[PDB]
RNA sequence: GGUGGGGUUCCCGAGCGGCCAAAGGGAGCAGACUGUAAAUCUGCCGUCAUCGACUUCGAAGGUUCGAAUCCUUCCCCCACCACCA
RNA sequence: GCGCUGACUGGGGCCUGUAGAGCACUGAUAGGGCUAGGGGGCCCACCAGCCUACCAAACCCUGUCAAACUCCGAAGGGUCCCAGGUGGAGCCUGGGAGUGAGGGCGCGAGCGAUAACGUCCGCGUCCGAGCGCGGGAACAACCGAGACCGCCAGCUAAGGCCCCCAAGUCUGGGCUAAGUGGUAAAGGAUGUGGCGCCGCGAAGACAGCCAGGAUGUUGGCUUAGAAGCAGCCAUCAUUUAAAGAGUGCGUAAUAGCUCACUGGUCGAGUGGCGCCGCGCCGAAAAUGAUCGGGGCUUAAGCCCAGCGCCGAAGCUGCGGGUCU
RNA sequence: GCGGUCGCCUCCUAAAAGGUAACGGAGGCGCCCAAAGGUCCCCUCAGGCGGGACGGAAAUCCGCCGGAGAGCGCAAGGGUA
RNA sequence: CACCUCGAUGUCGGCUCGUCGCAUCCUGGGGCUGAAGAAGGUCCCAAGGGUUGGGCUGUUCGCCCAUUAAAGCGGCACGCG
RNA sequence: AAUCCCCCGUGCCCAUAGCGGCGUGGAACCACCCGUUCCCAUUCCGAACACGGAAGUGAAACGCGCCAGCGCCGAUGGUACUGGGCGGGCGACCGCCUGGGAGAGUAGGUCGGUGCGGGGGA
């Protein structure tokens, strides 16, 4: 379970999930990339289910990368409902993610070995994702 | 419930009179915070930092880079 | 060291003088001159000058002052000049430039 | 070594259009020059795949030329990750700054059986004239042992020119 | 059935993610004290074995480099929840 | 009463800190290096003290995030000037009100669960008061359009033109075989049509069929026996166009059997991947069914291009009324 | 009903003029200062690094670098050498 | 949530009377089985019909007794004053 | 008078003028400098501020040049976004038209420019 030490402040407004954008998106660490197809919030007990889903595919081995990372709150309403008082209790985190960001993004395992994890990682997803490897288009930097 | 709820009254800043307007002495000119635009000639500037013509005139702004915004009256108006 | 106490006061001096929006009396003293000029800002342009350089007197600096200070008075009188305000830049009023300054009567007064 | 594609000229013609076309839309620069130029798409991905902003793509195109252009940037639109926009760069004799490829040449050179590869730039940044273009670097390094970090001077260095520096920085260690 | 907290060698019991075979007490064995005992004090206290090697936290599986300590899971508990008008 | 000042529009100045983006500040934050502090494991107990496959300052490379972050910053918006704008416009003084329960929809946010025919603001619209007209099967608020009266006249809008039902069984071109259309997602699939990319192939490949189906040898380990098929492994070496101390059946372990891998036969394609269009699965609810119905399959369905016509209380033609 | 709340200030929400809601997110005030007031004259921070008895992470001292991150009585914002 | 109904839409349970759904309790037909047989397990088809009598509690439900091919789960204003 | 070059004032643009490194200037201007009697001074110190000077030095400061390591400025193309007009999707959201159009990044750019007055040169 990822989550931010010391936040600023707890509960941030829900705000929107548009434009697919802004940076991540060019595979900068590793062999291998899953990638974003549609937007959503990704939580943190996702991310960690897709963690564990692919370090177990590598038998403990190779290296895995994550590069999402669930610094916006959550909060939900107790069950009891109803409107008012306040706003109230943080549950978990999200990452927002929108389309075209690498997510995860393996390295130092064999090719047809890392797109099976990946596979089985973004069955782990909420959304659509993409497997992708790297390029003269990821420039150099 | 709510330990929040709070908030004062919006203060109606900002400025009362753009470039090339024609006031007369005495006109507020700018209503503002701290001193983000400065007195220019012939504007005084009042003891909550706030902007007025010294003269009938109109009304120049001017951006002097580290030195700030100033507003001018520019007389005969 | 950014921006040291002389060109502070320096401007300190020099900002006040330039809002009350009168004539300019500068002064530079040096070692050994003692400079004057009457400048209008806004035409960012000298109007009347004076020193002990031009008029090639020496004996006494202090003398010498007020003798370049009766002398911006009569020069600068002499082009309808009078009221201005006196700037003193980075100087304590005080000595040379007290006596330019109160020898600068006889025109260009309230010094 | 050779790497030659293609270009083509463009003034008006929306690039959206161009886009819709196949043909892939940039432009065409240098210190005496920039014009707005287009290429097919599948032709420059074959080629791109292969040059990369590492080797000098010569263009050609109409009236035709052979201009020595490095690719200074791609844009590729995030949603598909596919290049909508690139700009070529032509080289003419003044240093100049770009990206060499090195190649780690050797065993583990050093603490084998077992220590870590870990290499830290696939790439370096040199200036370098247009004429002599060090198409790759030659690292070797028999040690490299535990502790010892590579910096600059420690690497080739082509008989060709000197770095963009800064000479402190790490290529391979083993930790 | 549903969610809050609990399982620690034979018993009560402390427990920080780098120490935990797990200190702290009673059992329980061995010695000394004594005429002999009980009490008290001493050492042993999962097994060898020198250190140290080696599995143990109700059973299993995960996470971590490392779990008595986090994560579910099958149990095992008394604090709590299930018509209705 | 004033009387060209109005909404809207043109040009020009000024103002702003959102969309976007950025990381310079405030914080958050992935990977690496280098390093204070430290958990420590410990070398001593005197300062010592080497290593970090744990924390983690700063610092540098790489990579991100933010309503209450901003080095940046659009479109727009506001205001003044000058022009157009004679309008059931505008300004001034007064008389009379009613209203102060709003609603839907679009867009932008908050609250809510990226629920509600939910709630709360913003800017717009319509219903309200246009439950008058046409379209949407039916239907305040979706599309069309602002109903002064009359006509057995015309043109159109939206939406339509097989029959119910006014007008095309209209003309080209393409796709779909589900009645899809007449739908519900993750996810799945040699459905079908297209555009690719890669591999292998007339040193004749893919498919079948003919033929060979190691030997040291039981490989050792284990073993009554594993002599591949009860099994944890050293899976090494030879001769070959060439058989893995062997993939399965078999199994009193063997015998027997098949495979791998080669040779030959024959004769032109074959296997992998990615993309797009349409479709298929996934797909269970309660009185009787159905796309509004009949019915529709080179369409009466979907995409592309055309041409006509139908179609309102809109517009026109003719007459009339009232106000200005 | 119970609970909370009720005026004032700051920030966000607030859609780059102004204004703008919810039992939306967060904080503050009900004072204070005869100097913490007017004016004239000077002076310029925090922080980092090196140096220096008792002096330690920071008492005071010296050097250099530091454009404002310090200070401005108190919350925040704007402002400000 | 607060949309019709507060110038009245009688509220639990029982009883009577049913009718429908199928996510099937039984019976019929099937595939797989870690299916020898018998007996199960699991999943598919199937709504024609069937689906007991008691103790306790207002109870629904549940527990229990004795049986059974089985002792199905839902809907119909928690069906039906 | 003018034009030019150097210096001293003093403004304006407000980093393309900045940091750093190198070089250079003393005739003249300017500084440091010589003193502290005097005016006037430093919570101690003529450091500063102030006066009287004129032997020395351009070491510091400043002025002028050069270098692009840093800093600063920065296109063109292309996107994001968007005023107005239209579509699409259960939705989150997406797309087209017309007009406007960033930010970062790439090419580059820069070691300032300039006004008035002095002093000096020609
Ligand atoms: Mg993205
Ligand atoms: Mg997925
Ligand atoms: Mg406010
Ligand atoms: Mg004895
Ligand atoms: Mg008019
Ligand atoms: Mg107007
Ligand atoms: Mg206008
Ligand atoms: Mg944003
Ligand atoms: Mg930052
Ligand atoms: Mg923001
Ligand atoms: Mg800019
Ligand atoms: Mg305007
Ligand atoms: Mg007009
Ligand atoms: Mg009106
Ligand atoms: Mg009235
Ligand atoms: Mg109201
Ligand atoms: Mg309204
Ligand atoms: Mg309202
Ligand atoms: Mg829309
Ligand atoms: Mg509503
Ligand atoms: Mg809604
Ligand atoms: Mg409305
Ligand atoms: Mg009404
Ligand atoms: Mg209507
Ligand atoms: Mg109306
Ligand atoms: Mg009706
Ligand atoms: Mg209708
Ligand atoms: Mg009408
Ligand atoms: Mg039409
Ligand atoms: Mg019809
Ligand atoms: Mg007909
Ligand atoms: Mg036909
Ligand atoms: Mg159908
Ligand atoms: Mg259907
Ligand atoms: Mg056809
Ligand atoms: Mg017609
Ligand atoms: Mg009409
Ligand atoms: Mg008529
Ligand atoms: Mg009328
Ligand atoms: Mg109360
Ligand atoms: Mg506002
Ligand atoms: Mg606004
Ligand atoms: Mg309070
Ligand atoms: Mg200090
Ligand atoms: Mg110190
Ligand atoms: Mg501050
Ligand atoms: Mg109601
Ligand atoms: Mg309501
Ligand atoms: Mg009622
Ligand atoms: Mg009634
Ligand atoms: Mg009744
Ligand atoms: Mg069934
Ligand atoms: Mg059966
Ligand atoms: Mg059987
Ligand atoms: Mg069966
Ligand atoms: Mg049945
Ligand atoms: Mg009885
Ligand atoms: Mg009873
Ligand atoms: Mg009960
Ligand atoms: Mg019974
Ligand atoms: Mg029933
Ligand atoms: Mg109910
Ligand atoms: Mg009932
Ligand atoms: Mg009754
Ligand atoms: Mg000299
Ligand atoms: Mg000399
Ligand atoms: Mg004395
Ligand atoms: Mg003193
Ligand atoms: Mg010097
Ligand atoms: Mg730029
Ligand atoms: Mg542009
Ligand atoms: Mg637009
Ligand atoms: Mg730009
Ligand atoms: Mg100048």
């Amino acid at each position: 379970m990822l989550m931010p030490r010391r936040m600023k402040y707890r509960k941030q407004q829900r705000g929107r999930l548009k434009g697919a954008t802004k940076g991540g998106d060019y595979v900068a660490f590793g062999d291998y990339g899953l990638v974003a197809l549609e937007p959503a919030w990704i939580t943190a007990q996702q991310i960690e289910a897709a963690r564990v889903a692919m370090v177990r595919h590598f038998r403990r081995g190779g290296k895995i990368f994550i590069r999402i990372f669930p610094d916006k709150p959550y909060t939900k309403k107790p069950l009891e409902v109803r409107m008012g008082k306040g706003k109230g209790n943080v549950e978990g985190y999200v990452a927002v993610v929108k389309p075209g960001r690498v997510m995860f993004e393996v390295a130092g395992v064999t090719e047809e070995q890392a797109m099976e994890a990946l596979r089985i990682a973004g069955h782990k997803l909420p959304i659509k994702t993409k497997i992708v490897r790297r390029d003269a288009y990821d420039e150099a930097q | 419930s709510t330990r929040n709820g709070r908030d004062s009254q919006a203060k109606r800043l900002g400025v009362k009179r753009y470039e090339g307007q024609v006031v007369r002495a005495g006109n507020i000119l700018v209503r503002q915070r701290g001193t983000r635009f400065k007195p220019g000639k012939n504007v005084g500037m009042g003891r909550d930092f706030t902007l007025f013509a010294l003269v009938d005139g109109v009304v120049e702004f001017q951006d002097r880079g580290r030195l700030g915004r100033y507003v001018h009256v520019r007389p005969l108006a | 060291a950014r921006l040291t106490a002389y060109e502070r006061r320096k401007f300190r001096v020099r900002n006040r003088i330039k809002r009350t929006g009168r004539l300019r009396l500068s002064v530079f003293r040096s070692l050994k001159h003692i400079y004057a000029q009457i400048i209008d800002d806004e035409k960012g342009v000298t109007l009347v000058s004076a020193s002990s350089l031009a008029l090639k007197l020496k004996g006494n600096k202090t003398e010498v002052a007020r003798q370049v200070g009766r002398a911006l008075a009569e020069k600068a009188l002499a082009l309808g000049i009078k009221q201005v305000a006196f700037d003193r830049g980075p100087y304590k009023y005080h000595g040379r430039v007290k006596a330019l300054a109160e020898g600068a009567r006889e025109g260009g007064l309230e010094f | 070594m050779e790497y030659r594609l293609k270009a083509y000229y463009r003034e008006g013609e929306k690039p959206s259009a161009l886009r819709r076309a196949g043909k892939l839309p940039g432009v065409m620069y240098n210190r005496h020059l920039n014009r707005k130029v287009y290429v097919d798409l599948v032709e420059f991905d074959k080629v791109f795949r292969q040059a990369s902003i590492h080797h000098v793509i010569v263009l050609e195109l109409p009236d035709g030329q052979s201009l020595p252009t490095l690719v200074r940037q791609v844009n590729l639109d995030k949603r598909r990750r596919r290049p909508e926009h690139v700009d070529f760069f032509v080289l003419s004799d003044e240093p100049v700054e770009m990206y060499v490829p090195l190649r780690f040449v050797g065993t583990p050179a050093g603490v084998r059986a077992g220590g870590v590869l870990q290499e830290i730039h696939r790439d370096i940044l040199v200036k370098v004239s247009p004429r002599n273009i060090p198409e790759f670097i030659e690292v070797d390094v028999s040690g490299l042992e535990i502790g010892d970090s590579l910096h600059a001077s420690d690497l080739k260095l082509p008989p060709g020119v000197e770095l963009a520096v800064s000479p402190e920085e790490t290529i391979a260690a083993v930790v």
